[PDB]
């Protein structure tokens, strides 16, 4: 699960990373779209504690 | 409060109660009534100021740390301890680690010291029972402008401003120290010369031996 | 030579020798700034105030 | 578009960032984001390492330059040098690059859409180049992490799993330093001795305890300063002789880090205690007296009466005189004999190299080791060749020392070079002839011919 | 060697230590975009 | 039931119906009951530490029994006798009935600013002492089976510049 | 030789010094500018 | 096959674009680039 998990992990970094940069710039775009991304901060953060836990609980 | 400079101090903490008034005072026990706790003499009538009774109170135990200071350092450095007994070396001069120097000390001079302090707190109780109005620390004759004493203090309010100052931090700063001379000793078994000393040395572990060159 | 030493002092003569001419130097400085506690310019490297 | 172009500036593109000087959020923003960058870099390089890995090879070997210093620290590191896991490693990657994520963000956010002053909105974090007191309390501030920070790596060393130490008996293993040296005098005679041969201004600290106690004084001397200017405001003496601008900081700034990179540089050639050989690979002068150790021994073998053969000059080809007396290796390597590694101090008495010692009681693991670090000695090429310039080209090795030490001479002088520049465009600026002469006040037609 | 989870993801790592270089490249890439204004 | 006892980690943390109804009714019963749990478990912590670097030369039993002898932890509970522990808490008992000393009056006056606010802290820190507390007999007990079962002998485990 | 080491000790203090407070002395200010 | 090389090609690559399709995007939006 780890593996499969991390590869999500990375997939959602890089859609975070090509879209965050292109917000912030747009003028007015973030706002508007503020809590789509405070979702998608927590969908991050909690694949990052998910693969923590894979991993201690696998050692 | 610039003391605590990023807070508030009590609803009615006073500029100029005290000299030492920069606000310092984050639980402030100044707010609480501060009176005759537990009957301490209480009395009703100008009783002070319940913040002049504490500050009274900072001034005895400052006054007395600061005396303690100099009881820690001379018995070592300032006279090495010139106890010079007519016999018992114990319970004299030897004992320099302050600790232990109490610890030989037999009771006669302890009740010496005791009785002369109590004296002391007899003849300010004799004042301040009778000094309301400015309680002023019990100040009484002690070294006061009437001098009840030689060399009758000859200065002027101003200097008698910054008097009060010097007093008032140095007794603060020397509460401070008299508890880490006490904790430092008793946490070394030692007086403060001994690690002070072989601080300001060279460690005989390497000396580089001396310049025995040609 | 390489015995480390403290600075390179190795005869209180030549620390106490060593020390006049920063002690001059400090007493010639001081002798042009002497009572200086203020003055604030408050300037980029100004320093205008003497 | 109003502090971004020539006009509005007067400041190029290619020089750029200095457009940045008055602007405090969107300063803020670029130092934020470049502490990511570098945050990110580290996290990638340690997993880059960890990929890597071979556990036959020495790290030295495999061109590592971040294990030494996580093994240094104790962790995942046995005894003799030995690595047994690499999984410490890979989290402290991981945990490096997620921060550095999270700091990136931090700088792209001020840096963009933040407030390009911090003066009118947050006036805590404001600033204005000329005050001194809020300049004080920055650097106060600062300093109080710094020594907080020093004070993380003394508490690391003595009641966290402890440090790696080579010194230690039995082998190179981990340790608790229990005893650190307090004293005074013997922490700040290595700040205050000479910088040349024989004495090693700060390279030269042998052991543990008194790298643990100077970082212990490091750290006191840094919270202390962090608490004094904070509180305190700039002297006298001080506010005439100093120019009170941004760029003059940087100068400073920029001097000093060049000096430390100098340090630092000639640190990794020459220590073995922070730097153990088993990680980094042998020193200049060590390689030097493993080939006379391990020559010497050979030749011992044979029956030949060692300490006693002429040289070819006359000198003694295995033992000499140090011009102190001290006994020690013949040969070239006799300019390298303030050397002090941990597999040739049991030979060392009083007088120097004992004879008797070396007649009788010597080891095969000395053996061993004086021929693997004579077989690895810090020579190559830029393409990684190894051993002297005309070997041919079999091996592939360069010692992580001899990078450390090129790379950051490389650094500190440029930062000088910068230092130089930046001091002297500063108090140009400030003194307001930065742009040209005059062309109706030039002051040399105002002062007397010569 | 990475931990057998990630050995998979290993080419990413493969990558990753070079990009800040990159970064600088995107400054001059980025004022190319604007007419080095 | 939105009262002081509330803050940023959790607005009203009660993952049960426990909050809701009795309303003002065991709110403040149970605001005095985790009062008092908190501070006795804060004094407990203040205890464990106490005994390990000092300790103060009575005789509980005179003529032997001195507290310099007894064990510090759990042990100190089967050590004491049962008869001793019940005058120690009967003297607790008539304190919490009678207020004698333990600052039987003075609370200064705080307004109701900074009383809330210090009410607040107070409440946290006990409930941070109670898993303190938790911990810390867990540790012992487990030792004490297992010598180190644990692993980390010493007592206290962190603070290690005590043991 | 104990002599010749005080005697450059002194010269070398005596110039560093020299300049240590030379740029003390309000340098910034010198300038043709005020 | 070395499957390393089909794998450390194609990550190089799309590293190496993306950055490129951020001033792609923002150009295209009309950002204050
Ligand atoms: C689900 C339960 C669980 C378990 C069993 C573990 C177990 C572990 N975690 Mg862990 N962790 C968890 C949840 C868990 N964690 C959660 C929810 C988070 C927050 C998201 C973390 C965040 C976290 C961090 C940030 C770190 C750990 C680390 C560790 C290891 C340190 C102990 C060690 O060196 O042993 C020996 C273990 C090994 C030699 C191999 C592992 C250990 C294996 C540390 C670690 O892995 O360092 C190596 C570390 O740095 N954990
Ligand atoms: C570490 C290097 C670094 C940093 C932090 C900065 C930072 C900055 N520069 Mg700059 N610069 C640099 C190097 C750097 N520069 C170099 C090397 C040059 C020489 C070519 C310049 C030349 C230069 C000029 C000529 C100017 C600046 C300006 C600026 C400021 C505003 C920039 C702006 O509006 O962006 C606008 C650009 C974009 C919106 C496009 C970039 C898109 C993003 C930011 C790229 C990164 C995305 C990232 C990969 C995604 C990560 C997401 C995260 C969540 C993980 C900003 C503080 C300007 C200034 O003075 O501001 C007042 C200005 O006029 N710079
Ligand atoms: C922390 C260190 C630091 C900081 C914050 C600054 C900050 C600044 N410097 Mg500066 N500088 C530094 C160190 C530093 N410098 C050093 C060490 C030197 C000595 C070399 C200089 C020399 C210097 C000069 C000569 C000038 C500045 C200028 C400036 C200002 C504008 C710079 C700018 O827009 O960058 C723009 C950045 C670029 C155009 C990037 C250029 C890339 C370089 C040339 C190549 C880097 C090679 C790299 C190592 C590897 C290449 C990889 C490649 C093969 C792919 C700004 C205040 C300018 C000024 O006066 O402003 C008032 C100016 O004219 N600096
Ligand atoms: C050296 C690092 C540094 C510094 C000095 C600042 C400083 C600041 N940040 Mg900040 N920030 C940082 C790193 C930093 N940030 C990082 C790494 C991130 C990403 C997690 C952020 C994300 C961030 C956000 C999202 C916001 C700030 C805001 C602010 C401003 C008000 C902060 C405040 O109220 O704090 C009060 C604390 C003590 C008094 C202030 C100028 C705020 C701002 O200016 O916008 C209104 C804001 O909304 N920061
Ligand atoms: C990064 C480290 C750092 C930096 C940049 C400074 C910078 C400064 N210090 Mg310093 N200081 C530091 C650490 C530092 N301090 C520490 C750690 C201590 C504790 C020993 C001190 C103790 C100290 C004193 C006692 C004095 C300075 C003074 C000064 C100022 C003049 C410096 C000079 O002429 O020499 C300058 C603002 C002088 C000054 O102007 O006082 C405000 C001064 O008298 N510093
Ligand atoms: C010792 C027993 C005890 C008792 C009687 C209470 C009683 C109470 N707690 Mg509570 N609490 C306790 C232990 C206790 N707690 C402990 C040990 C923790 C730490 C896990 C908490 C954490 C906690 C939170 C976080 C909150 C309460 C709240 C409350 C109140 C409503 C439920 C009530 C006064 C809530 C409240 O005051 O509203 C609330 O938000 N408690
Ligand atoms: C034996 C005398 C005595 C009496 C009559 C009470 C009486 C009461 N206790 Mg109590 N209590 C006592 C001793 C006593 N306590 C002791 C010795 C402790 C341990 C220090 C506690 C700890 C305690 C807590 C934690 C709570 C009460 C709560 C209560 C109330 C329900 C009630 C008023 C709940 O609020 N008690
Ligand atoms: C500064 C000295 C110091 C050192 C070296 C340690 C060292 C240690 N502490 Mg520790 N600790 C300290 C001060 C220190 N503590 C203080 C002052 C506190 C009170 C806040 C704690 C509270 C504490 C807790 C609560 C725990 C540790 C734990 C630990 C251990 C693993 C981390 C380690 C032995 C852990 C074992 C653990 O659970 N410590
Ligand atoms: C007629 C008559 O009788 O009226 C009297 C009135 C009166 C007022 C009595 C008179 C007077 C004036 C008096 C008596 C003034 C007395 C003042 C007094 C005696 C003031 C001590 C301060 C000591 C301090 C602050 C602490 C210092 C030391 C500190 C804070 C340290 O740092 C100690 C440190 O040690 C540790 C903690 C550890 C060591 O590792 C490091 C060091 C060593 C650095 C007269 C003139 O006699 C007349
Ligand atoms: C402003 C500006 C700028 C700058 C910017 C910056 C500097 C930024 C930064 C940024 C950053 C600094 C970022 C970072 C990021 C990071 C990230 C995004 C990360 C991620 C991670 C991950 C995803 C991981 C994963 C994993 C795991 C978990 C395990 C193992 C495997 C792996 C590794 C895969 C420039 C110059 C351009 C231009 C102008 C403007
Ligand atoms: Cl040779």
């Amino acid at each position: 699960m780890i593996t499969a998990l991390t590869a999500l992990f990375v997939l959602v970094s890089l859609a975070l990373v090509v879209t965050v940069p292109v917000a912030l710039a747009t003028p007015g775009e973030w706002e508007t779209s503020k809590d789509q991304f405070n979702k998608i901060f927590q969908l991050w953060v909690g694949l990052v504690v998910a693969i923590a836990t894979a991993d201690g609980i696998s050692t | 409060s610039p003391r605590a400079l990023p807070f508030g101090s009590a609803p009615a903490t006073l500029d100029g109660s005290l000299v030492g008034d920069v606000g310092f005072d984050p639980i402030g026990f100044s707010t609480a009534p501060f009176a005759s706790f537990n009957n301490p003499l209480y009395k009703e009538g100008d009783f002070m100021s319940d913040l002049e009774w504490l500050r009274e109170a900072e001034l005895t135990h400052g006054r007395i740390a600061q005396l303690a200071v100099l009881g820690f350092i001379w018995p070592a450095l300032f006279g090495t301890f010139p106890g010079n007994e007519n016999f018992g070396g114990a319970d004299a001069f030897s004992y320099v680690n302050p600790l232990e120097a109490i610890t030989h000390v037999p009771d006669l001079a302890i009740y010496q010291i005791v009785g002369g302090m109590a004296w002391v707190e007899y003849q300010r109780v004799i004042r301040i029972k009778e000094q309301g109005k400015n309680r002023v620390s019990g100040d009484i004759g002690l070294g006061y402008p009437g001098g009840w004493n030689p060399f009758n203090l000859n200065y002027s309010p101003e200097e008698y401003a910054e008097k009060q100052l010097q007093e008032i931090k140095h007794c603060r700063l020397a509460m401070i120290g008299a508890f880490g001379l006490f904790f430092q000793a008793l946490n070394s078994g030692t007086d403060i010369v001994s690690q002070l000393s072989p601080a300001f040395a060279a460690p005989d572990y390497a000396a580089k031996a001396g310049y025995f060159l040609p | 030579a390489r015995f480390a030493n403290g600075k390179p002092q190795s005869i209180e003569a030549k620390y106490i020798m060593r020390s006049p001419a920063e002690w001059d130097r400090f007493m010639r400085f001081m002798d042009r700034y002497a009572e200086a506690n203020g003055l604030g310019f408050s300037s980029x490297x100004x320093x205008x105030x003497x | 578009i109003a502090g971004r172009d020539i006009e509005s500036t007067g400041f190029a593109w290619w020089s750029g960032n200095a457009r940045l000087i008055n602007v405090s959020g969107k300063l803020l923003g670029a130092h934020v984001a470049h502490a990511g960058l570098m945050v990110f870099w580290a996290g990638a390089m340690v997993l880059f390492e960890v990929s890597h890995f071979v556990p036959e090879k020495p790290t030295y070997e495999q061109g590592f330059i971040l294990i030494q210093h996580l093994a240094t620290l104790g962790y995942g590191i046995g005894p003799g040098g030995e690595i047994t896991s690499t999984v410490p490693y890979f989290a402290v990657g991981v945990i490096h690059l997620i921060s550095s994520a999270i700091l990136g963000f931090g700088g792209i956010y001020h840096s963009l859409l933040g407030p390009d002053t911090l003066e009118e909105s947050f006036p805590f974090f404001g600033y204005d180049w000329r005050d001194k007191n809020k300049m004080t309390t920055i650097l106060g501030i600062h300093l109080c992490l710094l020594g907080l920070g020093s004070f993380l790596l003394v508490i690391k060393a003595m009641y966290l799993g402890g440090v790696y130490d080579t010194w230690a008996p039995g082998g190179g293993d981990v340790r608790y330093i229990t005893t650190p040296t307090l004293n005074p005098i013997v922490i700040f005679g290595y700040v205050f001795r000479s910088p040349f041969g024989g004495d090693g201004w700060v390279v030269s600290v042998n052991n543990m305890e008194d790298v643990i106690g100077g970082h212990i004084w490091v750290g006191i001397l840094c919270i202390v300063g962090g608490i004094w200017h904070i509180f305190t405001k700039p002297f006298a003496w001080a506010r005439r002789a100093f120019v009170w601008s941004g760029e003059a900081y940087l100068s400073y700034s920029l001097a000093a880090i060049s000096l430390m990179g100098f340090t630092a540089a000639l640190y990794s050639w020459y220590n073995n205690t922070a730097y153990p050989s088993e990680l980094y690979g042998p020193t200049g002068p060590e390689a030097s007296q493993a080939q006379a150790f391990t020559f010497l021994v050979r030749d011992q073998r044979l029956g030949a009466n060692v300490s006693s053969a002429q040289g070819p000059t006359g000198l003694g080809k295995y033992l000499m005189r140090s011009p102190s007396g001290e006994i020690i290796f013949g040969g070239e390597t006799m300019r390298f004999w303030d050397l002090r590694a941990p597999w040739v101090e049991p030979l060392r008495g009083p007088n120097g190299l004992d004879i008797n010692k070396i007649k009788n009681d010597i080891q095969p693991w000395q053996e061993r080791r004086a021929a693997e670090y004579m077989t690895h000695a810090p020579l190559g090429s830029l393409n990684s060749v190894g051993g002297v310039a005309t070997e041919i080209n079999s091996v592939n090795y360069v010692s992580p020392r001899s990078w450390l030490c090129c790379s950051h001479f490389f650094l500190a002088f440029f930062f000088l070079v910068g230092h130089w520049w930046h001091a002297g465009r500063a108090r140009a600026a400030a003194a307001g002839f930065e742009k040209g002469i005059d062309r109706d006040f030039e002051p040399v037609l105002s002062m007397t011919p010569l | 060697k990475l931990p057998e989870a990630y050995a998979f993801l290993n080419p990413i790592v493969d990558v990753m230590p070079v990009i800040p270089v990159l970064f600088f490249l995107l400054a001059f890439v980025w004022q190319a975009a604007v007419s080095f204004r | 039931e939105n009262e002081i006892g509330a803050l940023a980690p959790t607005g009203f943390f009660d993952p049960a119906k426990l909050s809701d109804g009795i309303s003002q009714e065991k709110f403040d019963q149970y605001r005095l009951a985790e009062l008092k749990h908190g501070r006795a478990a804060m004094l407990a912590v203040l205890g464990y530490v106490a005994p390990e670097t000092y300790r103060f030369g009575y005789d509980l039993i005179p003529g032997e029994l001195s507290t310099r002898d007894i064990p510090n932890g759990v042990a100190a509970l089967n050590a004491i006798p049962f008869g001793g522990w019940v005058q120690m808490i009967a003297f607790v008992g008539t304190v919490e009935a009678y207020g004698w000393f333990t600052s039987p009056t003075g609370v200064l006056d705080l307004p109701a600013d900074i009383l809330a606010k210090r009410q607040t802290s107070e409440l946290q820190h006990g409930r941070l002492a109670m898993l303190a507390f938790l911990e810390l007999i867990r540790h012992d007990s487990q030792n004490l089976a297992q010598p180190g079962f644990d692993g980390y002998d010493n007592l206290i485990t962190g603070l290690p510049f005590l043991y | 030789m104990l002599t010749l080491k005080i005697l450059v000790y002194t010269t070398v203090i005596f110039f560093v010094s020299l300049f240590i407070f030379g740029f003390l002395s309000s340098d910034p200010s010198r300038n043709p500018n005020r | 096959d070395t499957r390393l090389l089909v794998i450390a090609a194609p990550v190089l690559v799309a590293a190496s674009w993306a950055l490129f399709n951020i001033g792609r995007l923002a150009i295209q939006q009309i950002q204050r680039l």
